[PDB]
């Protein structure tokens, strides 16, 4: 036995390319719409749940999912490898950072950890990348509200607001005339909620669609009283009814 | 310490005191010192506390693993278990256990693993700080094919006697009948047992 | 080894170190040079237990060689006793550490002022005007306290370094054979052939 | 120090005092050993300082990931098992004596562990130095059917005891109530009965009064523009 | 033998009405023999500034490590480090050298650039935090600075007065200490001003 | 054809073509015979040279006090296995003060050829081998190949035009395997049979190489002008 | 075109090794089938004994991961071996470092990791099995967990495996379009295998006998196997009514 | 195409065409044979004498496993024993470690998941071996039957090699023809029966029988092989059948 | 087996050439423009950003000028999670010669460290090459004010002026006309943004599609400071210079 795949993978073709990349990218491009827009006082990310069978339960299966107290991260493209991403991401957040400096990570700074095992399967022996693409929402003391995309070569950008996946090109149109600097979060969510339904087909409701949010401290789920300085989570996932009541004022 | 396990005609019985001790000072006086590995398969503990739970919870880890691939094990077979992890790791293990199970097979069986990591099977054994003060009591009052009646109160006697001379063994009297019927728990309090 | 001083004048750092080697009953050797140039600028006294003192000297000789080599350039006296100090402590914590105290003595040409380090086998490091390891300061402190001044010439140096060994050489049990010294300004290194 | 668990009706409390020591020299007057494990998993920690924060945290952050990972609130039994074989491993070593306590979809716990990762259940536990002060008064006024309020009373009670009566106790009594169905209350100094009277004097020195050589302003700021 | 007190030293801090004070001796010996006048023992990262007493190779070795640290975190987040999160790292730090530790007993001292609040920390050799609101000591002395401090310091004093607070408790601690004194250091720190300040003290 | 690049693939009909490339280095070695009766057992092998300057290769290696081997083949994978050989029979002694049994010294050679057949990277052994022993059980002849077959026989003969002397010895079966007590007949019986073999050339001095074994025997090698008796 | 022979992407972002370990499973031609009752959790699956020499009490793709968790497999029986060993061994390992029991859903996403990992690693190729786990979870009640060679896993009210997977299915959706709830409200575990048994039959179009089945049943604490007379008893009571 | 050129690969087929080339080389190897009996069972194999050199009941092919374990297999001689290796190792650290000897099914599994593993990678070639295995043990008579793959499962009777259609068709009449079972001396006999009628895909070279047996009654439970009046007498059974 | 699909990143072809470093060359060629200008009074660093978004959050974006330390900085042209891993561990070396030696580490030496990395990467270990191609600018007191540059061979060489990029042979062309000894940073920073607005592949250059750094010795007496631009002083040195 032993692995005897100790070479690269991924190699630069006669025209510069790096094909597994691109064709990594094409698999993000089939994938499901996923959606983020900041606001002022917030950051909203949001996409559809394909379920794959009626008979399936799609709550069991979470698209967006909580990295830290105040980071949330949400894919499109291929589920198991954003799944162990999403372990991996957890876990380096802790080893890395909070077990050295008793703190969650920033935005910026998790984003990194998560790009560098991207990049790494990009180049590292005997594997192929990752076949998603990340939008990773969070909030930290310095930085404030931010949003992320994180692609299959390890690459991220910060954005105001973006979509990737099926429909990514009619949504960030969309997006750009609605977005301006004094959106407040329910505003974004509104805009989410509209941007979203263009690239659904089927049913568009509370149960077929994921969203969250980047928002203000919750109290109320933090689990204990006590301590002033702990206020809580700032990621809140969105239940199936504050979703449906929000598209009556659709 | 003072623990003992009793077969007869029906199965296994398991007994113990309740004692655990730093010194002079007891840390705890209504302590469980019989464990369970298996359904029908339980053991004593003396010595390091720390050591016998370590032990214990890796026997009950690979009999639960064996069960998983192979079926219910023998009594011998989680004997052979607990040897192996005392005799390979005996320069750094301070640990005394007795091994009682019931198979349909074999019926009552019981196995003792001194410090040496060696397994002796006997028709009763008993082990601890307080047993030296009831070698004498229990050869002569041991029988084979007691009933189940007798062999509590086999063991209730004994164990009086170890906690009343033994300065490290004391509380309660708890045992554990394995028979065909199943598991039963009991438990014998000071007021009982030092009148008799 | 035992004895080794140092000096920070005006315009130099001087060394001196003793000559004597000695195994448990006899004096094996009386001429014995307890330092090594570790660049044309920089030179380090050392003293410690037998054999580690040289293997340890002539280690970090070569890797200072190996620098100016790469670079083609002297690294400074601060950067080399930073270097040294780090190897120091790094072994202290080994298996079996260097048992080595050291001084060193170099002219930086880039500031054109001497300086004089300080280093002990744990690696402990200071800047001095003047300094010793062993039982050297015990005698020699008093009298470099009173009349060292930091405007002396080379001259004035070697002259309170004689008075200086003459009360070691009075009030010391051990015969260690009379002292080899040496100058670093900005010219390089030279000996003091009588002394 | 003096650290205790106590079990009551619908749940478990903890508590401990707030004296940490440099051999007979008090380090802290005011010091934290009600330690958080996870939100409704609290345990209280005696012996070496530094070992038991930094195997609570490792314990702590490990079973955040593995909520996380399996999608439930953690268990006070996964805690418990990850200390104590931790603790094995290093073989008393790590110098942390534990009481872990908390409440999960299974109930409510209350468990000790020794530094040599020996493990006991109980109603009610004590631990560290003033341990046999506190065994006392839990020996004497505890009971089964415990309510809230009484179980608050008899380990502050306890704590106390070992406050007063050792010398490596003293100061403040902290408390943490962990109930079923409920968010745990940390209640920091919840009893403050070692106030420092007022002193007779005041040592305010006139300005002036040091010999001072030399000043100069400290650079903090970053290489400036310009 | 006992490596903590080889070289000798003191590092003591306070807090004060929005400010910060941390002060050392200058002393560096060889058990008796006093080797060196001017082994400070105050470092600063920033605005984060770090006392450390103890062996002597070990102070040197912690400084340029944390310096090590505290840049490439400078790097990575775009912002210098605050004292709560240095205190962290300094517990990280130490205790990852738990069965091999350096021979230490380091304080933190700073003001947080965001909230204002005044801060300061203490640890053992090993990483244990001591967060005190108001004094932290440490070294060779730490039982004569424990006595000084605990008279001497009331909350709430301002700058100028804080000064001579912490002066007499390091100067007067020192003197009843062999290895300690030898000249003397005093930092005070505010928000966006530090002044830094030696002593005239006995010499022997 | 697309199967034969490395020994960790099969071909569709079930073959493994480097383990049959490393057969095929076999049949273009020089010949050499083995036989045995019920006391003694012997090897008679053809040595091959370069040229006329050139020495003979030799062709018999000893292994023990009780066991030796002829080859055939790559030379070089020959003293790899023979001194596997020796380590084993050397191991036997020294462990269980037993001299080891010339059957269970085939099993032993199977089971390390078999290992470079299965696992990629590595390549098969390109050399046959005769192994002569007496043991505990008597005399003993074992044919070793490549592929892992190892069998244990009366008497064989491998290498180029080896067929020869095989007929022969299967004609001869019955009178050699009486020949006890005897060790120049059942030797006279050996270099008969390999002279069924030779085409052109002769049986010369430095031509021919014999070793036996047997009851009061050590294994022992004859070369040079111990072998003209025989020619 | 050796992106076709190892698990990297082709041209279309495909990975073909994957979609081909899908076709294997359905080498054994079993349609298995799982059902979620009140206080149960129920999955049969068929079982075919082409050889008159084989012994038929060691033909099973039914497998006992732990005492309450319960595993059915789709696919070559060797993978399937290969899977049910590392289950055991994951379950085993959980309980010991944990101290409480793995939960199903867990075991199926820590399946499903390692099967994400054949899918990402070349040296490594994936297993050509669909893995259905069954248990009655302490926290989430009767739980069925599926696992597929791309690494991909979900809850599940009921589910379908094999060649006719999608005639089951229809059967079953159109059955819980009608009760409006996500379970078989029956009190019995006994009437929970007679619906699932009788539901398999409807949608096959198929009869069976005693040994044309093969049954396993999840309650709390424990998760086993029927045998034969235990089937016989099921199939009789289907008939008389 | 290519996909038969690696091991580990899957066709588009969703098949391991190394797996399946590695099964031609099974066929393509002598007949040999499995028969459970009562209380115990019997193992059978067809030898090849390609010349009268080859020293008569020397050359011996079935294997013993721990006491209680026979097995025999068609195909590659080299890789049989391998595998059997494996098993000694595999039934060595069961016993170490658990003191019952290993259970046959426990025993099967672990060959089976060895047998597998070979399957996994490209680093590797499948075995080329069909394995025909049982014994005794606490639960009684055991026999399986273990292809390349991987594969195996339990047995009333199991034939493997080049005459494995005929045997196979003989052991169906046994099966059919006793529904109360088989006595360890008749499958002796009966074994050697079927090997001799399974000769004729062999009829070119003359053949060597081997039997062996584990049996409660007969054997106490341990692996023997069947030696001189005993073998002589299913020789002559088997003789008598085929005239 | 694994032989089969090795791709060999680490071969010469029949003309002595390393593939692998040739098409990752060939890759860089359509990155963003970068340009390196060294005057006697300080650097300057100019670069586009490729065809960006008005969605996309300039003022917390970096993808071209990054900070090794507070003397040198590097401008990217190529794969930037690629760069990312690079200066990392140059970030790293820097500090442990500052540990080592007491001294921030000179110019070169930190340049031939990671010129070295990239080298290892074209003769062993069989993985592919990074894709990526750096500017260096940066001070020490030996040498002054340095530029340098990198490319995926590992091989590394010194300039006066220089691009990587797009359109290197026509921005060098400009840069080799108008550059002269005695220049200025201010004439610097004119000349490397007049030579990206007449190499640029976009319509107009505005400044939400450039990254601007320059090293001063304009800092408070003898020392040196590091500016990286903020998007607002971008758009005035771009009114200043009269582009916009
Ligand atoms: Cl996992
Ligand atoms: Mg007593
Ligand atoms: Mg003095
Ligand atoms: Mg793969």
């Amino acid at each position: 036995m032993t692995d005897r795949y100790s070479f690269s993978l991924t190699t630069f073709s006669p025209s510069g390319k790096l094909g597994q990349i691109d064709y990594a990218l094409t698999a993000v491009k089939q994938g499901v719409t996923s959606l983020g827009i900041k606001a002022t006082n917030g950051v909203v990310i949001a996409t559809e749940k394909k379920s794959s069978s009626p008979l399936a339960m799609s709550e069991t299966l979470s698209k967006v999912s909580l990295l830290t107290p105040d980071i949330g991260a949400v894919y499109s493209g291929m589920g198991p490898d954003y799944r162990v991403l999403v372990d991996k991401s957890r876990k380096v957040a802790h080893t890395s950072y909070k077990r050295i400096y008793g703190e969650y990570p920033p935005t910026k700074l998790l984003v990194s950890e998560v790009a560098k095992i991207m990049q790494e399967a990009t180049q590292s022996g005997g594997v192929r990348p990752f076949g998603v693409s990340l939008l990773i929402a969070g909030h930290d003391e310095f930085n404030g509200f931010s949003l992320y995309q994180v692609d299959p070569s390890g690459s991220y950008f910060p954005w105001k607001a973006t979509a990737i996946g099926k429909g990514s090109v009619a949504a960030k149109t969309f997006l750009e005339k609605r977005w301006n600097d004094e959106l407040e979060l329910e505003d974004a969510i509104h805009i989410a909620l509209l941007t979203l339904k263009e690239s659904v087909e089927g049913e568009f409701n509370g149960d077929t669609i994921e969203l969250a949010i980047i928002g203000d401290e919750n109290p109320d789920l933090l689990g204990y009283t006590g301590i002033p300085t702990d206020k809580g989570p700032r990621f809140r996932k969105l239940t199936s009814q504050e979703i449906n009541d929000r598209l009556e004022a659709l | 310490t003072s623990i003992m396990a009793v077969t007869f005609k029906d199965g296994v019985i398991l007994g113990a005191d309740s004692r655990t001790t730093t010194g002079a000072y007891i840390a705890n006086r209504v302590t469980d010192k019989l464990t369970r590995v298996h359904d029908k398969i339980w053991c004593c503990r003396s010595g390091s506390a720390a050591d016998t739970q370590a032990i214990a919870d890796i026997v009950q880890y690979h009999l639960e693993l064996y069960t998983s691939q192979y079926g219910t094990p023998s009594t011998e077979t989680a004997a052979s278990v607990f040897k192996e992890l005392c005799y390979e790791n005996k320069d750094n293990l301070t640990a005394g256990i007795i091994v009682a199970g019931y198979d349909d097979k074999n019926k009552g069986e019981v196995y003792t693993i001194p410090l040496g990591g060696s397994v002796h099977k006997l028709p009763y054994a008993i082990a601890g700080s307080g047993s030296t003060f009831i070698y004498g009591y229990c050869d002569k009052n041991f029988r084979e094919n007691m009933s189940k009646e007798e062999t509590v109160d086999f063991i209730k006697h004994s164990l009086s006697q170890a906690i009343k001379w033994d300065g490290s063994s004391g509380g309660v009297i708890r045992m554990v009948v394995l028979t065909a019927a199943g598991v039963e728990r009991l438990i014998f309090y000071p007021d009982e047992y030092e009148q008799l | 080894m035992d004895i080794i001083l140092g000096i920070r004048v005006q315009d130099s750092v001087i060394l001196a170190s003793s000559k004597a080697v000695t195994r448990g009953i006899s004096v094996l050797k009386d001429s014995d040079d307890k330092t090594r140039q570790l660049s044309p600028h920089t030179l380090m006294s050392f003293a410690g237990e037998a054999g580690d003192t040289v293997q340890f000297a002539e280690y970090i000789q070569a890797n200072i060689q190996l620098y100016s080599i790469r670079e083609d350039y002297e690294l400074s006296p601060q950067a080399v006793s930073s270097f040294v100090r780090q190897e120091l402590a790094k072994s202290i914590r080994s298996r079996r550490p260097y048992q080595v105290n050291v001084l060193i003595g170099g002219y930086d040409k880039k500031k054109n002022k001497p300086e004089l380090y300080q280093i002990d086998y744990l690696g402990t490091k200071v800047e001095l005007p003047y300094g010793a390891h062993g039982y050297s300061g015990f005698y020699t402190f008093s009298l470099l306290d009173h009349h060292y001044r930091p405007d002396m010439t080379t001259e004035e140096g070697l002259d309170l370094l004689k008075l200086c060994v003459q009360e070691l050489e009075k009030r010391m049990p051990m015969d260690f054979k009379g002292v080899i010294v040496k100058i670093v300004d900005k010219d390089g290194i030279r000996q003091v052939d009588d002394f | 120090t003096t650290i205790v668990g106590v079990k009551f009706n619908n749940g478990v409390v903890i508590a401990a005092d707030t004296r940490s020591t440099q051999g007979p020299i008090v380090a802290d007057k005011n010091c934290a050993k009600l330690h958080r494990i996870s939100p409704k998993i609290w345990c209280a920690g005696a012996g070496t300082a530094a070992d038991t924060e930094a195997v609570t945290q490792l314990i702590g952050s490990n079973i955040e990931l593995h909520s996380l990972y399996t999608s439930r609130e953690p268990r006070v039994v996964s805690a418990l098992q990850m200390l104590k074989q931790h603790l094995f491993k290093y073989q008393g070593h790590i110098g942390a004596y534990l009481i872990v306590a908390g409440v999960d979809p299974t109930g409510s716990h209350l468990f000790s562990i020794h530094a040599d990762g020996s493990t006991d259940v109980g109603y009610y536990l004590s631990l560290g130095s003033g341990s046999l002060a506190a065994m006392a008064v839990l020996e004497s006024h505890w009971k089964q059917d415990l309510t809230k309020e009484e179980a608050i009373k008899l380990a502050s009670d306890a704590i106390q005891a070992g406050i007063w009566n050792d010398l490596g106790s003293g100061s403040n009594v902290d408390v943490c109530v962990m109930e079923i169905g409920k968010d745990a209350e940390y209640l920091r100094n919840y009893l403050t009965p070692n106030v420092r009277e007022e002193k007779q004097k005041s040592y305010k020195f006139p300005r002036g009064t040091t010999a001072v050589l030399k000043e100069s302003i400290v650079n903090i700021c970053d290489i400036q523009e310009e | 033998s006992d490596p903590s007190s080889i070289n000798g030293g003191i590092v003591v801090a306070m807090t004060g009405k929005d400010c910060v004070a941390i002060a050392c001796d200058l002393r560096l010996g060889s058990q008796s023999l006093g080797v060196s006048n001017k082994f400070e023992k105050i470092f600063h990262y920033g605005h984060v500034f770090l006392g450390i007493t103890g062996l002597a190779t070990d102070v040197t070795t912690l400084n340029e490590m944390f310096r090590y640290k505290t840049n490439l975190y400078k790097l990575k987040e775009e912002r210098a480090i605050e004292p709560e999160t240095f205190t962290q790292l300094v517990s990280s730090s130490l205790y990852e050298r738990r069965f091999g530790p350096y021979f230490v007993g380091p304080v933190v001292a700073g003001i947080n650039s965001k909230s204002g609040k005044p801060f300061i920390a203490g640890f053992d050799l090993i990483g244990c935090i001591d967060e005190a609101k108001d004094f932290i000591v440490s070294g060779t002395a730490s039982d004569q600075l424990f006595g000084m401090c605990e008279s001497l310091y009331e909350p709430n004093l301002e700058p100028e007065d804080l000064f001579e607070t912490i002066s007499q408790a390091l100067l007067n601690a020192a003197d009843r200490d062999a290895l300690s004194g030898w000249g003397a250091v005093v930092y005070i720190i505010k928000k966006d001003e530090v002044v830094k300040r030696y002593l005239k003290m006995r010499q022997d | 054809n697309n199967y034969d690049g490395d020994t960790v693939t099969f071909s569709p009909t079930g073959r493994l073509f480097q383990v049959e490339y490393a057969l095929e280095a076999i049949k273009q070695g020089s010949v050499t015979v083995g036989l045995r009766s019920n006391t003694h057992a012997v090897l008679v092998a053809l040595k091959r040279n370069a040229d006329e300057l050139s020495s003979y290769q030799k062709k018999i290696i000893k292994c023990d006090e009780h066991m030796g081997l002829s080859l055939a083949g790559l030379a070089p994978d020959a003293r790899v296995l023979s001194n596997y050989l020796r380590q084993q029979c050397n191991y036997s002694s020294l462990v269980f003060n037993r001299k080891l049994a010339v059957e269970r010294a085939g099993h032993l050679l199977c089971d390390k050829a078999q290992k470079n057949t299965q696992s990629y990277g590595g390549r098969p052994y390109g050399v046959g081998l005769l192994i002569i022993g007496y043991d505990k059980s008597g005399a003993h002849l074992l044919e070793f190949q490549p592929s892992g077959n190892v069998t244990e026989l009366y008497g064989t003969a491998i290498g180029a035009r080896s067929q020869g002397a095989k007929t022969y010895l299967e004609r001869t079966l019955d009178t050699f395997i009486k020949i006890d007590g005897n060790p120049d007949e059942l030797i006279k019986a050996g270099v008969e049979a390999i002279s069924q073999s030779l085409r052109d050339e002769s049986l010369t001095v430095d031509n021919l190489s014999i070793a036996i074994v047997g009851k009061d025997t050590p294994f022992t090698i004859y070369d040079g002008e111990a072998v003209a008796k025989y020619i | 075109g050796y992106d076709r022979h190892i698990t990297i992407f082709s041209p279309e972002g495909r990975l073909y090794q994957v979609e081909y370990a899908f076709k294997a499973t359905n080498q054994t031609n079993i349609n298995s089938l799982a059902v979620r009752g009140k206080d149960c959790t129920v999955v049969i699956s068929q079982k075919k004994v082409p050889d008159k020499l084989l012994d038929p009490t060691t033909v099973s793709y039914i497998f006992c991961i732990s005492r309450t968790i319960g595993m059915v497999v789709n696919g070559p029986i060797p993978d399937a071996r290969n899977a049910a060993l590392r289950a055991k061994a994951e379950a085993a390992e959980f309980r010991y470092k944990y101290g409480y029991d793995m939960p199903c859903d867990v075991l199926a996403k820590r399946m499903a990791n390692l099967s994400q990992i054949y899918t990402q690693r070349a040296y490594m190729r994936p297993l050509g099995v669909i893995l259905t786990f069954v248990s009655v979870d302490e926290e989430l009640g009767p739980s069925i967990y599926k696992t597929d060679p791309a690494g991909y896993y979900v809850g599940y009210k009921a589910t379908a495996t094999g060649p006719k997977q999608q005639e089951i299915t229809t059967n079953l959706e159109n059955h819980f379009k009608k009760s409006k709830i996500d379970h078989i409200n029956e009190e019995s575990w006994e009437k929970v295998v007679e619906f699932a048994i009788t539901h398999m039959i409807d949608a096959l179009g198929t009869e069976f006998s005693k040994n044309d089945l093969e049954v396993g049943v999840a309650t709390k604490d424990k998760f086993f196997t029927l045998s034969a007379e235990n089937i016989e008893e099921r199939l009789v009571a289907i008939a008389e009514q | 195409t290519g996909y038969d050129l690696s091991n580990s690969v899957f066709s588009p087929d969703g098949r391991n065409f190394q797996v399946e080339y590695a099964v031609k080389a099974v066929e393509n190897g002598t007949t040999s044979i499995g028969i459970k009996c009562n209380d115990g069972v019997v193992f059978a194999v067809e030898k090849l004498i390609t010349s009268k050199l080859l020293v008569p009941q020397k050359n011996v092919k079935i294997q013993v496993v721990d006491r209680h374990i026979g097995c025999v297999y068609s195909g590659l001689i080299p890789d049989g024993r391998h595998l059997v290796n494996r098993g000694r190792e595999e039934a060595a650290s069961f016993k170490k470690l658990y003191k019952t000897p290993i259970p046959i099914p426990a025993f099967a599994d672990r060959l089976g998941q060895y047998v597998q593993a070979h399957t996994l990678y490209n680093s590797v070639r499948p075995f080329g071996v069909s394995t025909i295995f049982g014994g005794v043990d606490k639960n009684g008579a055991h026999l399986y039957m273990l292809e390349p793959s991987g594969s195996y499962w339990g047995y009333k009777g199991a034939a493997t090699g080049k005459g494995r259609q005929s045997a196979k068709a003989e052991l169906e009449k046994l099966v059919d023809h006793h529904p109360e079972g088989l006595s360890a001396r008749e499958a002796v006999k009966q074994a050697a029966k079927i090997i001799y009628l399974a000769h004729e895909d062999n009829k070119e070279k003359d053949f060597e029988l081997e039997i062996s047996w584990c049996s409660l009654s007969e054997t106490n439970g341990l692996h023997k092989f069947v030696k001189g009046d005993l073998l002589q007498e299913a020789i002559d059974f088997a003789q008598k059948e085929i005239n | 087996g694994s032989r089969r699909y090795d791709s060999r990143t680490t071969i010469f072809s029949p003309e002595g050439r390393l593939y692998q470093v040739e098409y990752a060359l060939e890759s860089i060629s359509h990155a963003g423009t970068a340009i390196g200008i060294m005057a006697s009074d300080g650097i300057v660093l100019a670069a586009e950003r490729k065809v960006t978004s008005t969605l996309l959050e300039q003022d917390t974006s970096t993808e071209k000028l990054y900070k090794l330390n507070d003397k040198i900085a590097v401008a990217v042209a190529g794969l930037t999670a690629d760069a990312e891993i690079l200066i990392n561990t140059a970030r790293i070396h820097a500090q442990n010669y500052l540990k080592t030696y007491n001294e921030d580490i000179p110019v070169e030496i930190l340049v031939r460290r990671l010129s070295d990395i990239k080298q290892g990467y074209t003769q062993h270990g069989g993985l592919r090459p990074f894709g990526v191609s750096f500017i260096y600018a940066g001070y020490d007191d030996r040498y002054g004010y340095q530029l340098y540059t990198s490319n995926p061979s590992g091989n590394y060489t010194g300039w006066k002026a220089i691009s990587v990029g797009a359109n290197t042979s026509a921005a060098q062309t400009l840069l080799q006309m108008d550059y002269k000894d005695d220049m200025k940073v201010d004439d610097a920073i004119e000349l490397a943004l007049k030579t990206l607005s007449k190499t640029t592949d976009s319509s107009a250059l505005t400044y939400d599609r450039l990254e601007f750094a320059t090293i001063r010795k304009g800092a408070n007496d003898g020392e040196v400071y590091q500016k990286i631009f903020k998007p607002q002083e971008i758009k005035d040195i771009l009114v200043k210079t009269g582009i916009t």
